[PDB]
C-alpha cells in the first residue's frame, strides 16, 4: 500500500497473508469464514507451496496471536485467463478452522444487487495489505490500509492500457500518491455501510503503483458472490 | 386547527398524532420506503418483494423480529472490526 496508514488493533481483522516456502508474504486474501479464504487466481502461480497467515501486524516480529493454516483444497476460477486477468478469483479451503479472535474475523459477502445499488455506489472503498509503501520501494512489515475512491467504468476503461473487462473496476487516485501495490494482490477491498464492512474487491492488478493517470484494478466481487457461495457450500471432504 | 397531513389528528403550540405509514412533525413524510431510501430502514440487506421491502442479514447474523436489525450470534460477527 503506498500512502494510506497503518491498520491499528482490530481494524482490519480479515485481513490474510499467503506465506510462500521460505513463509515469505507474496499475496494478501481475505478471510470469508473460519475455514474460507478469498484471494487471486494469479496468486496461486507466484509459489510453489503456501500457506494462510491471519491475525499479522508486523512480520518482522513475532508478536503472538499470528496463526497460520495449512490449505486443504484450492479452489482457482477455472475461467481465470493469464493474459488479461479475467476470473482473477480464488477460494481457499483451510486443513484447520480460523479461531476468530482480536485482529482476526471474517469480512461479509454482500448480497449481490444490494452490493451494486447499495456499495458499489458509495464514494470509497477501502484496500489493505503488507504490499510495498512505494512502486520503488519495499515491502510493508505492518499492515496498511488505505481509503480508495470508486472510479467510473468509462473513466476506468480509457485509463487503462489493458483491457477492463465486466468482472473488474478501477478504484483509487488520478494523480495522488495513494494506491495499492505489488505484494498486496490477493488483499481486501471492502465498503463500509453502517458500521460494517463487505467485501467489494480482490487486489488484482494495475500498471506501475500510484502512478498518475492510472487507477488500482480489483476483481469485482458482485460478479462472482454466487461462485464464492457454490465453492462455500462444498464446506469439508465426504 | 388542517397543519397536519396525511389524514394525521391535530392538537394543541400544535401537535400531530400520524397515521400508521407517515412520519414527520406534520405527518408529512412516508415511512413506507423502498430500499433506495435510507436502505428501506434495514440494518444491512435490503430487496423488495411486490412493492414492499424485505431486509436480510449476512453470516452470523439473525434478523430480528422487528425485520430490520440484524443481531450477531457470537462475539465475532463478519465485517465488525474487533473491539477485543
Ligand atoms: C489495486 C492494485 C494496484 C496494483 C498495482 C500493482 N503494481 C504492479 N506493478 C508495478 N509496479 N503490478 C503488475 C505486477 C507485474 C506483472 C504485471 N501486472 C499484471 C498486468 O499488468 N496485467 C495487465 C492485464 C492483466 C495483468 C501487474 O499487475 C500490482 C497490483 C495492484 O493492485
Ligand atoms: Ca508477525
Ligand atoms: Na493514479
Amino acid at each position: 500500500i503506498v500512502g494510506g496508514q497503518e491498520c491499528k488493533d482490530g481494524e482490519c481483522p480479515w485481513q490474510a497473508l499467503l506465506i510462500n516456502e521460505e513463509n515469505e508474504g507474496f499475496c494478501g486474501g481475505t478471510i470469508l469464514s473460519e475455514f474460507y479464504i478469498l484471494t487471486a487466481a494469479h496468486c496461486l502461480y507466484q509459489a510453489k507451496r503456501f500457506k494462510v497467515r491471519v491475525g499479522d501486524r508486523n512480520t518482522e516480529q513475532e508478536e503472538g496471536g499470528e496463526a497460520v493454516h495449512e490449505v486443504e483444497v484450492v479452489i482457482k476460477h477455472n475461467r481465470f485467463t493469464k493474459e488479461t486477468y479475467d476470473f482473477d478469483i480464488a477460494v481457499l479451503r483451510l486443513k484447520t478452522p480460523i479461531t476468530f479472535r482480536m485482529n482476526v474475523a471474517p469480512a461479509c459477502l454482500p448480497e449481490r444487487d444490494w452490493a451494486e445499488s447499495t456499495l458499489m455506489t458509495q464514494k470509497t472503498g477501502i484496500v489493505s495489505g503488507f504490499g510495498r509503501t512505494h512502486e520503488k520501494g519495499r515491502q510493508s512489515t505492518r499492515l496498511k490500509m488505505l481509503e480508495v475512491p470508486y472510479v467510473d467504468r468509462n473513466s476506468c476503461k480509457l485509463s487503462s492500457s489493458f483491457i477492463i473487462t465486466q468482472n473488474m473496476f478501477c478504484a483509487g487516485y488520478d494523480t495522488k500518491q495513494e494506491d495499492a501495490c505489488q505484494g498486496d494482490s490477493g488483499g481486501p477491498h471492502v465498503t463500509r455501510f453502517k458500521d460494517t464492512y463487505f467485501v467489494t474487491g480482490i487486489v488484482s492488478w494495475g500498471e506501475g503503483c500510484a502512478r498518475k493517470g492510472k487507477y488500482g484494478i480489483y476483481t469485482k466481487v458482485t460478479a462472482f458472490l454466487k461462485w464464492i457461495d457454490r465453492s462455500m457450500k462444498t464446506r469439508g471432504l465426504p | 386547527c388542517s397543519p397536519c397531513q396525511n389524514q394525521g389528528k391535530c392538537k394543541d403550540e400544535y401537535t400531530c398524532t400520524c397515521l400508521e405509514g407517515f412520519e414527520g412533525k406534520n405527518c408529512e413524510l412516508f415511512t413506507r420506503k423502498l430500499c433506495s431510501l435510507d436502505n428501506g430502514d434495514c440494518d444491512q440487506f435490503c430487496h423488495e418483494e411486490q412493492n414492499s421491502v424485505v431486509c436480510s442479514c449476512a453470516r452470523g447474523y439473525t434478523l430480528a423480529d422487528n425485520g430490520k436489525a440484524c443481531i450477531p450470534t457470537g462475539p465475532y460477527p463478519c465485517g465488525k472490526q474487533t473491539l477485543e
